[PDB]
């Protein structure tokens, strides 16, 4: 269980990458 | 732009110069005596490289007293 | 704005706003109390540190 | 104004602090503090 | 009783008293010697 | 111009080339004499009757070995001032016995407070928000939580700090072996929030200065920028584009930018800030209770953690007799933890 | 009820969002092994 | 190695074979580490308390910038006019390019100085050694904060990977 | 729109919405205090005051009830250990029913004052816009909390129509409830009187009537009006933080050094007491004594109270915890059951060898066992090759008097080891580490948990104060700074006076 | 066996680790300073004992 | 120009002292146990 906890939220924070780069707000000026 | 006068108008001027080749050696042949003097010492009750310990006591003089460690360290020094 | 019984009642208690005495008014004697009040946290503070060490004062559990 | 040029004051002061610092590191090899 | 305590605390509390004293002293006397022109 | 507050005010606030202010009449005898303490203590006053150490240059210790020491464990907390119970105004018992400790560490925290009231003070004579005043709330936390609270939680000032740069280092090792102060997340988040500003000071340094616009003709480039210009000295632009390239996201928004480099360090320093009062009570991140209950039923069982908690325990054995003179420690050699040969 | 008029709208964009979720998954990150302890 | 505890481990031991802290190296990365925090927090904060007002109460000034506007977006000069008066006029920088310049080079140069640090005690020069450097008339030894630092060293030192050594010096 | 750290700000111009926000803050504090009350009542276990007392069992909110005078259960136990008592209704339970009523009829008036905020007596009845008149509003607030200081030292803490306050002996033995007169003397400034915590609330209340009383009838000097910004609410904010933090602090440190207001009976004993062997004093105190009148060395140590040798065990040291060591005391060393009795260790000689202690500091210590000068006599060896001072040279057994193994004699040396290493931790006990699935490893009590949390949130309500002082004194720069600024005004000597327009140069 | 003692060291979280504890540990002592690809090994059984993985990385 | 300004008072308050110090660690470089 810990390990599920440990190895989901590392997963989140590689899943929030990828769309905080791709899904990113795009710079407009 | 405050109003003093510059610093490098002050310190390249001649008369900068002899107040001062005055007054910067005269501080600092007094910092010096009072080391040679061992003046240092007595102000402020550090030990001269013969007053760390007695001859043979081998114990350091820690103070283990709040109120009464002034006189520890007086009996110690005796 | 509504009105009601006890707003009516308390009315003149808030009808004030940004009304001040003219000048430094009282300023100065309030500096006095500050002061005293100063001088009242270092007295507490001391004690409870052993600095101030007063007869029949003994701040401990032992004699407390 | 100054008649002493500020190059000078610079380069004196500068060897002055060189001095100083140096005879410290020299008394870190002899008397108290040299270990000996 | 003053205990020796006491007397040390009122030294403290006068000592304090003339460093302030004496810091608003002098930096009264000198701001009023030397104005700002408006 | 009025009475003669204003006019105190008046000169108090004069353009000079060191601002004074209301502030300063705190600041400035409490600076000079924290700093003036440290370098009268460093250079002439020992620590043999506190800790049976030499500290000063006098005694032949260097720029790296000197410190002004805390006072005796014996001394608890005493605020130890000169004309208390315990130098009875005698100038040198009370250096003898740290009162030079307890004199930097108060005026200092004194000074401290002086120095923010003038950050808040220029910034309302100048117009400007007083963000700078806020930011310096992180140096205050650490200063007060590490030299006060820890101290004030723990058996006495001896456990302080002393102002020294050995003695720095001393402090760090104790906290390492005794409170195991690398595992507590308080200071990892510290630890990230400095690192973190060191990074975003050099990136954002680096990448102004390489995305200049030509502004002049010279291959020395600071001459072509001019305060009271109007536009930017940087493309922004550029800029996001080579980071949003290289790194996958960039700043856009300058403000946010230097906000956020506000945010970094200055949050950092507060949640270490946060560990040590934690330390104060001795209430560590000591531990991994899963770890010791495993390790200690099974002997093949060993990791990094394991590793650690061995090397403190050496640190507390090796170290505490010396450190702590007043526990008058003696542990006999077959007591000493050691592995094999060493 | 007369609508009030100190009411005003709340926003959170994009980026922030993004910057808010990985505080706290990070933070998650650093302090679950300590819950689990 | 690759892991936090294990990143500990790494500093503990380094500490107790090259005595890093005493080095000067080692100084010269903190400096430039707590410097680097220090001058961020600090152009982070002299920016912001100088952005021009472009918005109202209710909305984030960061909306007073646009993306690729061409006008910087705070004051310089009065971002320098707080900070000359702060310490003095000339330990304040009015050129954005000089102060960018020193952002820049602070930490860049003292983590370079960290890196070599590590790089050259790989080599076994380490940090300054002042175990009983003070000795009084007699030839006592008088300890200093170096000979504390030296006892806790020690204590890391024997305990280290505590089945590994059968000889009586750690060499490598 | 707001960013989402501003969503509160939509109060600052609406006195009824405000009032709403603070009933339901103030609903949500009074129903934590009767929910943590119900907790803990389904939680403790009241059958021993002795060695289970409830800073033993992770009771935060039970202590400060017991401080104030409630003791007692309706199920008919009470905190010292009686039974078949009747507390009237202000029993643990009365009291957190009473916080659950209070929390429920703060949250219908917070509805109330949400739904009907526009009320004209929010209204400035000069202008129409929504203004509170914070000086009056302070010497209103000042005279009601003057009076119930008051009220509370004059008649709750006398007894006079009160039930009195927690109060002991120096050792924590006998403490309750009692009525307390004022010390109007010196010693009333003695944070380990409690008259002075009496006389403190009698003398201030009175204070706070008066200053009231010149606040309600006395208006702000202009100067003072303008220069702390009294027409800006957020100006009561930023001071009311600075009040709180200093009042944390302290509440922090006479939790932590011990006060008549943190009494070792309901927090726990100090970690001090350990540094200065108080107890250990104490109790060898009073075997000298029994000692001296002809006792036995068996009839002396049984004389010790169980009660005593317990506070002189570091297992109830509050400095020997960790922050993420979470529950009761119980949870880590176990539920006490008894006194081991005192350990006398001895040598082959038979010479009297004492253990020595492990200071809080440490969270392992060896065993060093040395005579009564001091001097090294056994030990329990690391390395064992080049052993002197093992147990086995040196033929080291221990004898038990008073308690569970009072009159036993051990000599097998891995038994004697073992109580060597309680011995480190102080006097001996036996625990039930079953129960709870203790796990051995040493937790802090109430007393360490509430200096730590009060200690934290002084530090991090100094930046709030900070923080609101900031916005309060720059509030026409919130947005930033003026577009059209003069460069003659950050220049330097263009103006005599920084940032004074009429002293130009 | 990051000191080449037959002594291994458990690094992963599955192993009983944590993100605090937990680790890609060095390669083996007895290795030095040789290099190390998962080609020199017998097995990945072999490989991962000697800290094979920490070379690649 | 003025002489005797706030600034020279700060100059001489910091000067004065580390000329008066550096003498007396200068005398310390001959000083043997
Ligand atoms: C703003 C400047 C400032 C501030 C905030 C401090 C603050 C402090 N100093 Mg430092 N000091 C200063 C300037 C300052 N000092 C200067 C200029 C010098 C050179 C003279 C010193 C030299 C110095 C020494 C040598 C020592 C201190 C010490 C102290 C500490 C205790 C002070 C105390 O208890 O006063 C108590 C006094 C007051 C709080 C003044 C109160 C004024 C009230 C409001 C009015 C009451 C006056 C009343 C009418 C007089 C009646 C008295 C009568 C009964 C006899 C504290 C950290 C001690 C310390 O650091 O120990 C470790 C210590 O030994 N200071
Ligand atoms: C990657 C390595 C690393 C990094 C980046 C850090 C980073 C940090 N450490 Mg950790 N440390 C580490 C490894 C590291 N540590 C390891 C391995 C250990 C062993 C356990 C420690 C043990 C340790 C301890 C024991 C402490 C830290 C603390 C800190 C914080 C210090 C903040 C600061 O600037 O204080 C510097 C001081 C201030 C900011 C106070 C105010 C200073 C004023 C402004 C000075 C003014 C000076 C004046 C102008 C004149 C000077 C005169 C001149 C002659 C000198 C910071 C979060 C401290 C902490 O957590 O504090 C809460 C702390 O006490 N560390
Ligand atoms: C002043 C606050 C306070 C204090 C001192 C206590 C004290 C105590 N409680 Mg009570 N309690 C409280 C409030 C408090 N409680 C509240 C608000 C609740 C409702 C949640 C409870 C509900 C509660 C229960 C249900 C129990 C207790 C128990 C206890 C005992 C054990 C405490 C413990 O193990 O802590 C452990 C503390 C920690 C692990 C520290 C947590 C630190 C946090 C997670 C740090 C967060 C960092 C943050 C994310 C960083 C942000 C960074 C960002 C800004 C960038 C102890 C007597 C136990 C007891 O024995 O009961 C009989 C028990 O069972 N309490
Ligand atoms: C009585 C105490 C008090 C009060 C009434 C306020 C009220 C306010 N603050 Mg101040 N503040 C305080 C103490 C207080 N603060 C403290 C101690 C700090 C330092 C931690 C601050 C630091 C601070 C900053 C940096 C800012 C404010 C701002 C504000 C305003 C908007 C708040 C908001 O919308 O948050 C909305 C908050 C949320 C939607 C979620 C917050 C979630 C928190 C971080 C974690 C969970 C909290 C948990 C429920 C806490 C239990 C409380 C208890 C343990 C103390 C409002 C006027 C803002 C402002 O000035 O607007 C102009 C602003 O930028 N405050
Ligand atoms: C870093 C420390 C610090 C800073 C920068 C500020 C800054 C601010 N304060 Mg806050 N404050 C602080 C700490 C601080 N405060 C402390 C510890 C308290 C006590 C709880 C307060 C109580 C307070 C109130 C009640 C108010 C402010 C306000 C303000 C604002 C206007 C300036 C002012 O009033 O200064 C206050 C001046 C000082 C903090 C300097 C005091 C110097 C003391 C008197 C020296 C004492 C020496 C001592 C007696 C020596 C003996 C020592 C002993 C150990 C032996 C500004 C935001 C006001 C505000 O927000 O207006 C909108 C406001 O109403 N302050
Ligand atoms: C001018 C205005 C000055 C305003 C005051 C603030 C100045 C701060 C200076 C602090 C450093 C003083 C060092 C000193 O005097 O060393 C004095 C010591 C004296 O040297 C020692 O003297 C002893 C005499 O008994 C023994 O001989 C020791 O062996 C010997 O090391 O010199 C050194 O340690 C050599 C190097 C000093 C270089 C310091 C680098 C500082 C960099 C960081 C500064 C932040
Ligand atoms: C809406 C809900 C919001 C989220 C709720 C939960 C989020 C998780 C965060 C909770 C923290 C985790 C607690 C530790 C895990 C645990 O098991 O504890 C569990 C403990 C209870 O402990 C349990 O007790 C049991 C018998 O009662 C047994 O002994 C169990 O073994 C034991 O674990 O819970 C608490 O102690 C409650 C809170 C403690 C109060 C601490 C005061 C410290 C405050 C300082 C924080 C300031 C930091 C500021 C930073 C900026
Ligand atoms: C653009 C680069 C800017 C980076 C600056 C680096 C700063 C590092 C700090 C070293 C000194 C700065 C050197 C400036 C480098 C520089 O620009 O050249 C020097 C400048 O030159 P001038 O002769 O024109 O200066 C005299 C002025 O008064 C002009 O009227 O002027 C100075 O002399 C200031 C430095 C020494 C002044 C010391 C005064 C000490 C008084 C006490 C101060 C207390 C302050 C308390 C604050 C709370
Ligand atoms: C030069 C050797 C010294 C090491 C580097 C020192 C500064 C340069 C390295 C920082 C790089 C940061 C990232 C790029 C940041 C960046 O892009 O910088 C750009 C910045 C401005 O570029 P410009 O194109 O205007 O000038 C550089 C050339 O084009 C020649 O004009 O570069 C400089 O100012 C170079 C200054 C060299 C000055 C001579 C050496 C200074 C020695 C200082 C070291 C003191 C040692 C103290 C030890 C205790
Ligand atoms: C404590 C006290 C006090 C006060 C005092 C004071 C205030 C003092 C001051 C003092 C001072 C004020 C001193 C000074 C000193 C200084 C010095 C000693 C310096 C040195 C320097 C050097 C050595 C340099 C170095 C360097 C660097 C830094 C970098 C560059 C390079 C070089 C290396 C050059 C009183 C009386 C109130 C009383 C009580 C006690
Ligand atoms: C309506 C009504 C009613 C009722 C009421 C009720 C039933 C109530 C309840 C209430 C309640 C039952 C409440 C509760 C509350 C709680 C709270 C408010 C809590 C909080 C918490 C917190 C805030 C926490 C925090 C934390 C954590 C979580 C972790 C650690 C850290 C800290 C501590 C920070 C009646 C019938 C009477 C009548 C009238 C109507
Ligand atoms: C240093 C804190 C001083 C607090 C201010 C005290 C107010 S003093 C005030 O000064 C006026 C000037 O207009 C005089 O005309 C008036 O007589 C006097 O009451
Ligand atoms: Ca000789
Ligand atoms: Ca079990
Ligand atoms: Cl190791
Ligand atoms: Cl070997
Ligand atoms: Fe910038
Ligand atoms: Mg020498």
């Amino acid at each position: 269980m810990e390990t599920i906890t440990y190895v989901f939220i590392f997963a989140c924070i590689i899943a929030l990458f990828f769309f905080a780069i791709f899904f990113r707000e795009p710079p407009r000026i | 732009t405050t109003g003093e006068r510059p610093f490098s108008d002050i310190i390249t001027s001649v008369r900068y110069w002899v107040i001062h080749s005055i007054t910067i050696p005269a501080l600092f042949i007094a910092g010096w005596l009072f080391v040679s003097t061992g003046l240092a010492y007595d102000v402020f009750g550090t030990p001269r490289p013969d007053s760390y310990y007695a001859q043979e006591q081998r114990s350091i003089p820690l103070v283990t007293d709040r109120f009464e460690a002034k006189q520890q360290v007086e009996t110690f020094l005796e | 704005a509504r009105r009601t019984w006890l707003g009516d009642i308390l009315r003149p208690l808030n009808s004030e706003y940004g009304k001040v005495a003219p000048g430094w008014g009282t300023t100065p004697l309030m500096a006095v109390f500050m002061g005293l009040f100063l001088v009242f946290l270092l007295i507490i503070l001391e004690i409870y540190n052993s600095t101030l060490i007063l007869d029949g004062v003994n701040v401990s559990w032992k004699a407390l | 104004g100054g008649r002493i040029p500020l190059w000078i004051v610079a380069t004196v002061a500068g060897m002055g602090v060189i001095v100083i610092v140096g005879l410290f590191f020299y008394g870190a090899y002899a008397g108290l503090g040299s270990s000996l | 009783t003053i205990t020796p305590s006491l007397k040390g605390f009122f030294i403290g509390l006068l000592s304090g008293a003339v460093v302030l004293g004496l810091t608003f002293a002098v930096l009264i006397a000198i701001s009023q010697i030397d104005k700002v022109q408006r | 111009e009025r009475g003669w507050f204003d006019i105190l005010d008046d000169w108090l606030k004069r353009d000079r080339f060191v601002f004074v202010g209301w502030s300063g009449i705190l600041l400035f005898p409490c600076a000079y004499l924290a700093l003036g303490g440290w370098l009268t203590g460093t250079t002439f006053v020992t620590s043999w009757y506190t800790h049976g150490l030499a500290s000063s240059y006098l005694e032949g210790c260097n720029f790296l070995t000197v410190a002004v020491s805390t006072p005796a464990n014996s001394m608890g907390h005493s605020l130890l001032l000169l004309w208390g119970p315990e130098a009875q105004g005698d100038f040198t018992r009370w250096c003898q016995l740290g009162g030079l400790w307890t004199f930097i560490a108060l005026h200092g925290a004194f000074g401290l407070i002086g120095f923010m009231l003038r950050q808040f003070e220029i910034a309302r004579l100048v117009g400007v928000r007083p963000y700078n005043a806020i930011a310096f709330s992180a140096p205050i936390a650490v200063f007060v939580s590490v030299f006060l609270i820890y101290p004030l939680g723990q058996s006495s000032w001896f456990f302080a700090p002393s102002f020294g740069v050995a003695a720095i280092f001393r402090f760090l090792l104790f906290f390492q072996g005794f409170h195991n102060w690398t595992l507590n997340p308080f200071h990892m988040m510290g630890v990230a929030g400095v690192l973190g500003g060191a990074l975003l000071c050099a990136i954002h340094g680096a990448t102004v200065e390489n995305t200049l616009f030509q502004d002049g003709e010279g291959a020395s480039t600071f001459r072509a920028f001019n305060p009271t210009q109007a536009e930017e000295t940087y493309s922004m632009v550029t800029a996001n584009r080579f980071w949003s390239q290289i790194f996958g996201i960039a700043f856009s928004n300058k403000r946010w930018l230097h906000f956020f480099m506000l945010f970094v360090p200055v949050t950092g320093l507060w949640m270490s800030a946060i560990g040590v009062v934690g330390l104060a009570l001795n209430l560590r991140s000591y531990d991994f209770i899963s770890q010791e209950i495993r390790a200690a039923e099974d002997p093949e069982f060993e990791t990094f953690y394991t590793k650690n908690l061995l090397l403190n325990e050496g640190i507390r054995a090796w170290m505490a007799p010396q450190d702590q003179p007043h526990e008058n420690f003696v542990f006999p050699e077959e007591v000493l933890p050691r592995g094999n040969a060493l | 009820m007369e609508p009030n008029p100190n009411r005003q709208p709340v926003e959170l964009n994009r980026t922030s969002l993004y910057l808010g979720l990985l505080l706290i998954l990070v933070l998650a990150l650093l302090f679950s092994s300590y819950f689990f302890n | 190695p690759l892991g936090i505890s294990g990143t500990f481990n790494f500093m503990i031991v380094f500490q107790a074979e090259h005595n890093i802290l005493m080095h000067p190296f080692h100084q010269l990365g903190v400096a430039g580490v707590f410097g680097g925090a220090l001058f961020c927090a600090m152009h982070g904060s002299l920016v912001t308390s100088s952005l021009i007002r472009e918005t109202t109460e209710t909305e984030s000034a960061n909306y007073g910038y646009k993306f690729g506007q061409e006008e910087e977006t705070y004051n310089i000069v009065a971002a320098h006019g707080y900070f000359g008066r702060l310490i003095f006029q000339y330990a304040s920088f009015n050129n954005s390019r000089s102060l960018h310049f020193f952002l820049a080079a602070w930490p860049v140069v003292g983590v370079w100085f960290a890196a070599l640090g590590i790089s050259t005690m790989a080599f076994n020069l380490n940090g300054f050694n002042f175990n009983h450097s003070v000795i009084d008339a007699k030839g006592n030894v008088i300890n200093t904060w170096a000979d504390i630092i030296n006892r806790a060293n020690l204590g890391m030192e024997v305990m280290h990977e505590r089945n590994a050594h059968n000889f009586p010096l750690d060499l490598a | 729109g707001l960013p989402w750290y501003r969503v509160h700000t939509v109060l600052i111009n609406d006195p009824g919405r405000l009032i709403a926000a603070h009933l339901m803050h103030t609903a949500l504090v009074a129903g934590w205090a009767g929910s943590m009350a119900l907790y803990e009542l389904a939680t403790f276990d009241p059958s021993d005051p002795v060695l289970n007392p409830m800073w033993r069992q992770g009771m935060f909110v039970l202590p400060f009830m017991a401080r104030l005078g409630v003791t007692g259960s309706w199920s008919g136990w009470s905190i010292t250990g009686e039974t078949g008592i009747d507390p009237g209704f202000w029993s643990f339970e009365g009291v957190a029913l009473a916080h659950i009523v209070l929390s429920g009829l703060l949250f219908l008036a917070a509805c109330w004052h949400w739904v009907y905020w526009d009320l004209e007596l929010f209204r400035d009845p000069r202008t129409g816009e929504p203004a509170l008149d914070l000086p009056k509003m302070f010497g209103i607030h000042l005279f009601l909390a003057g009076l119930l200081c008051f009220g509370f030292g004059a008649f709750h803490l006398t007894g006079l129509f009160g039930p009195g306050m927690w109060v002991s002996d120096p050792y924590g033995l006998t403490g309750s409830v009692q009525p307390v007169a004022p010390e109007w003397g010196p010693d009333g400034f003695n944070p380990y009187n409690p008259g002075g915590v009496v006389a403190h609330h009698i003398a201030a209340g009175i204070v706070g009537i008066i200053a009231g009383l010149f606040h309600i009838l006395v208006r702000p000097p202009q100067r003072l009006y303008k220069a702390l910004r009294m027409g800006n609410i957020e100006t009561v904010l930023s001071s009311s933080i600075a009040a709180v933090f200093f009042a944390a602090f302290v509440v922090a440190g006479t939790m932590w050094y011990g006060s008549a207001t943190t009494p070792i009976e309901l927090f726990g004993p100090t970690r001090y007491q350990w540094d200065s062997s108080y107890f250990q004093q104490e109790i060898n105190r009073r075997v000298q004594a029994s000692l001296a009148s002809g006792a036995t060395l068996e009839e002396a140590w049984s004389a010790i109270p169980e009660k005593l040798a317990f506070y002189d065990y570091i297992g109830n040291n509050p400095a020997k915890g960790g922050l993420f060591r979470t529950g009761p005391m119980n949870k880590g060393d176990g539920i006490a059951q008894a006194w081991k009795g005192h350990a006398v260790f001895r040598n082959k000689e038979g010479e009297e060898l004492f253990v020595r202690r492990m200071p809080a500091f440490f969270e392992s210590f060896p065993v060093i066992l040395t005579d009564k000068n001091g001097v090294v006599k056994a030990d329990i060896p690391f390395r064992r090759a080049e052993s002197k001072y093992s147990f086995e040279q040196q033929g080291v057994t221990v004898s038990f008097y008073g308690g569970e193994l009072n009159g036993q004699t051990f000599t097998d040396p891995p038994t004697v080891k073992s109580y060597a290493r309680k011995a480190i931790f102080g006097e001996i006990f036996e625990f039930d580490t079953e129960t709870l699935n203790s796990d051995g490893i040493f937790r802090t009590s109430p007393r360490g948990w509430f200096t730590f949390a009060h200690a934290v949130f002084a530090l991090l309500f100094f930046f709030g104060h900070i923080w609101h002082g900031a916005r309060t004194l720059f509030r026409d720069v919130f947005s930033g700074i003026d577009p059209e600024l003069s460069p003659e005004q950050v220049e330097w000597g263009f103006y005599q006076k920084v940032g004074d327009v009429t002293t130009r140069k | 066996d990051i000191d080449g003692i037959r002594e291994p060291v458990s690094g992963s979280l599955l192993y009983g680790n944590n993100i605090i504890t937990g680790a890609v540990v060095p390669s083996s002592n007895a290795i030095g300073l040789h290099f190390y690809p998962i080609w020199e090994a017998a097995s990945l059984d072999e490989w991962l004992y000697n800290g094979g993985p920490y070379q690649l990385i | 120009y003025p002489i005797f300004t706030v600034r020279w008072v700060a100059v001489h308050t910091l000067a004065v002292p580390t000329i008066f110090f550096l003498g007396a660690i200068a005398a310390m470089q001959f000083i043997q146990r």
